[PDB]
RNA sequence: CGCGGGGUGGAGCAGCCGGUAGCUCGUCGGGCUCAUAACCCGAAGGUCGUCGGUUCAAAUCCGGCCCCCGCAACCA
RNA sequence: CGCGGGGUGGAGCAGCCGGUAGCUCGUCGGGCUCAUAACCCGAAGGUCGUCGGUUCAAAUCCGGCCCCCGCAACCA
RNA sequence: CUUGAGUCUCGUAGAGGGGGGUAGAAUUCCAGGUGUAGCGGUGAAAUGCGUAGAGAUCUGGAGGAAUACCGGUGGCGAAGGCGGCCCCCUGGACGAAGACUGACGCUCAGGUGCGAAAGCGUGGGGAGCAAACAGGAUUAGAUACCCUGGUAGUCCACGCCGUAAACGAUGUCGACUUGGAGGUUGUGCCCUUGAGGCGUGGCUUCCGGAGCUAACGCGUUAAGUCGACCGCCUGGGGAGUACGGCCGCAAGGUUAAAACUCAAAUGAAUUGACGGGGGCCCGCACAAGCGGUGGAGCAUGUGGUUUAAUUCGAUAACGCGA
RNA sequence: UGAGCCUUGAUGUGUAGGAUAGGUGGGAGGCUUUGAAGUGUGGACGCCAGUCUGCAUGGAGCCGACCUUGAAAUACCACC
């Protein structure tokens, strides 16, 4: 907004593991204010992922995230007659959220049956550096690279 | 090809496009590169970044001449004036002279007419 | 703006010196003025108007300065 | 009839040794874009005219056939 | 009469081999637009003058007729 | 007679004028070397130039035009105008003292001359730029703006043209009326004890007093206070046009009406509103996000059409009065 | 600067692999004081693994069917 920046509101960590990032992820996943279901889904996926990849639940989730975080994004300035995309370094708070949102969109898109299972597959892909979220991440990077001249 | 230790970089810096040309000290060009040729078009090649990468390309080109010392002559107004020379430096030559080599008439020829925009 | 790098001189410093020399020369400005043709009337008009602006800036604001703002 | 060029991904131009199987525009997806063309990423389209053979590498070297060229000569 | 051009979607200009059936403005819907024209998307309008035939491809190659052109010649 | 006007003496500064030389930079082209795929251009493109070697880069040559810096609300000129250096011819201005002439002055209808740019004629020249023209864009269209080219012309010589917002939109000459801050160019004195101190002349930029002015503003360079002479104005359009004359190669210039027509037309300033003017600031205004509407079926209101009637109203109206 | 030729030298990665296998026939040991393996490198090619080769040093050994393979040794060989 124009006038005042405001402090971000408080977020509680999730009951199972006691973490803020996961709570944010479940929030992102949720729909229609239905939290209990969304967090159950998140837990189910997590369990499947842990089974697949070994490591802790959390650690695996974090790894998967790392593989879809963007260093740089682009924004439209357009000072000229035609529009110019300008890269910008994306801040720590934002990048994490973007990766989450990206994972969740991929899960929505996938063709598997259960939501939790789809999310799980998406996380596995991110860990392996395939899937959908990684592609979109790549595309973002690629656009930035193309418009690197602008800075 | 004959190796040469010392030579020139000519930096033709226009508003629309930068041209880097490495030559020997006598005048004979060794290699050249351009922002337009570096894969930059329109808005993108009229930029310092385009110019520096063109400079980098030119430097790469004259690797086989094993040039070490270099003096630079900067021509024209443009973005690729400081950026280019920085890029050249980075490429790892001993920069010896920096000269400005813009053609300034002493009120000779009539320039073309002012644009109406 | 001919320049020679001194012995054990940093590159960046040298670049800065060159930039300063160019600024002093007014080469870029020179170029800018010669890009296309200025009508004599236009040149006269610019010069005069600039002088008028300078004089305003010198005297009227001084007068204003005498009085305090708050 | 004889003699030189050779025959391809929707069209075209594909790196002397047979192991590389392409690039432009084109259609679709997306991203940007006010728009469009542009730009970026990725994707479907093969026989290498054909019949065979030297060889694990073959369309890629050779024997024949069908065409596209180019030849220059002929014609009672 | 004889000889060259050919005959279309409301008007016009439609890619040598007969299998492509069009584009402009025009009318309607909508979207934007302060407005309008513009811009974008989509939509109704055919016979291909006609009678036939070579052929599964025909208006698309041919035989005749009706017109539109253009011809250049004629006229007691 | 000497105050006005002029001459003589010595200096001063000046892009003042005319002629003739010359310098350097830069553009263009030519010839050649190096070298390799782009260059160029724009908001973005494309036309255009490029592998027949461009662009870039170096060497040599040709030619034309103009003179960076100095350079300045600096200077000179009646105005137009005048800008690299040199030389030749040449006009004016100012100051310093003296000496002389002795009203010789001011203004000026007709008249005469000079008079930017464009334009015309004849002969030269032709780098760059560029009306016209051509192509590429943009656009609904784009006979424009932008891009790529490009001829008259711009340059020189000699003639003509005689007009410009040829403006300070302010005729010329003279006298008088408070001030400040400068610039420039002289000149007198002063210990120049230092770039200074005190004067006194010329030209010149800005601010401002009295006064003047419709106001804006002008204000010792008047638009103040007065005198001399001239030029010009008499509502807007029609019209600086027609006819006629004079001039001109022509383009056209100059002189200059009438009918008819309207009740305005104008100037300055004021308050608003507006601006694809400028500054500062705000709002789910955008941006960042989440969920919708627009497609489907149904509900509901409206438009329309239909009807005997489809009640009337609302149209920031349309689940509204209801 | 192009381009032939008597000649004597070099050149040749399917994957199986000692690793830069052109093919046929005569063949089981060719070279080594008109100087063998190991070292120093000058110039070439290159699929970056290496290969041929000059000069110096060294002075008494490296390479064979091998294990594999459609085809076996550049152990000598002539034809191209």
């Amino acid at each position: 907004p124009r006038r005042r920046v405001i402090g971000q509101r408080k977020i509680l960590p999730d009951p199972k593991f006691g973490s803020e990032l996961l709570a944010k992820f479940v929030n992102i996943l949720m729909v229609d204010g239905k939290k209990s279901t969304a967090e159950s889904i998140v837990y189910s996926a997590l369990e499947t992922l842990a089974q697949r990849s070994g490591k802790s639940e959390l650690e695996a989730f974090e790894v998967a995230l790392e593989n879809v975080r963007p260093t740089v994004e682009v924004k439209s300035r357009r000072v000229g007659g035609s529009t110019y995309q300008v890269p910008v370094e994306v801040r720590p708070v934002r990048r994490n959220a973007l990766a989450m949102r990206w994972i969740v969109e991929a899960a929505r898109k996938r063709g598997d049956k259960s939501m939790a299972l789809r999310l799980a597959n998406e996380l596995s892909d991110a860990a392996e550096n395939k899937g959908t979220a990684v592609k979109k991440r790549e595309d973002v990077h690629r656009m930035a690279e193309a418009n690197k001249a602008f800075a | 090809r004959k190796q040469v230790s010392d030579g020139v970089a000519h930096i033709h810096a226009s508003f629309n496009n930068t041209i880097v040309t490495i030559t020997d000290r006598q005048g004979n060009a060794l290699g050249w590169a351009t922002a337009g040729g570096s894969g930059f078009r329109g808005s993108r090649k009229s930029t310092p970044f385009a110019a520096q990468v063109a400079a980098e390309r030119c430097a790469d080109a004259v690797k086989e001449y094993g040039i070490k010392n270099l003096e630079v002559m900067v021509k024209g107004p443009g973005p690729g004036r400081e950026s280019t020379i920085r890029a050249l430096n980075a490429a790892g030559f001993r920069i010896t002279n920096i000269t400005d080599v813009t053609p300034i008439p002493h009120n000779g020829c009539r320039p073309p007419k002012k644009r109406r925009v | 703006p001919v320049i020679k790098v001194r012995e054990n001189e940093p590159f960046d410093v040298a670049l800065r010196r060159f930039k300063r020399s160019c600024e002093k020369a007014g080469v870029l400005a020179e170029v800018r003025r010669r890009e296309f043709y200025e009508k004599p009337t236009t040149e006269r008009k610019r010069a005069k108007a600039s002088a008028v602006k300078r004089h305003a800036k010198k005297l009227a604001r001084e007068n204003a300065r005498r009085t305090r703002l708050y």
